[PDB]
């Protein structure tokens, strides 16, 4: 959904950077490593 | 309206009273919840 509180141009980032990493999301879904941001973390962000 | 009722008499009538209805303040309480991913906020409140 459009934000309506938060920043157009940081909107932006979240559903393009949704869509480009479309296949290391689905198929990491529930993998979890040290120093790197989880699957999760970034389905959370894209969706918010 | 005293220039229309001069030229819109009938035979036999005549209006003898006008009579003005007075405003009263309604204050009508209203709560309404929006759609997720609104696009324009300004229309909506006019279109209430």
């Amino acid at each position: 959904a459009r934000p309506l509180t938060l920043d157009s141009l940081d909107f932006l980032s979240t559903q393009r950077g949704y869509l480009a990493q479309q296949p290391e999301l689905t198929y990491q879904r529930n993998n979890i490593r040290i120093d790197k941001v989880s699957a999760l973390q970034k389905r959370i962000a894209a969706r918010l | 309206l005293n220039d229309f009722l001069k030229d819109n008499r009938n035979l036999g009538e005549s209006v003898s009273k006008i009579i003005w209805l007075q405003p009263v303040d309604f204050l009508l309480q209203l709560d309404i919840e929006l759609d997720d991913d609104v696009s324009d906020l300004a229309d909506i409140f006019a279109q209430v």
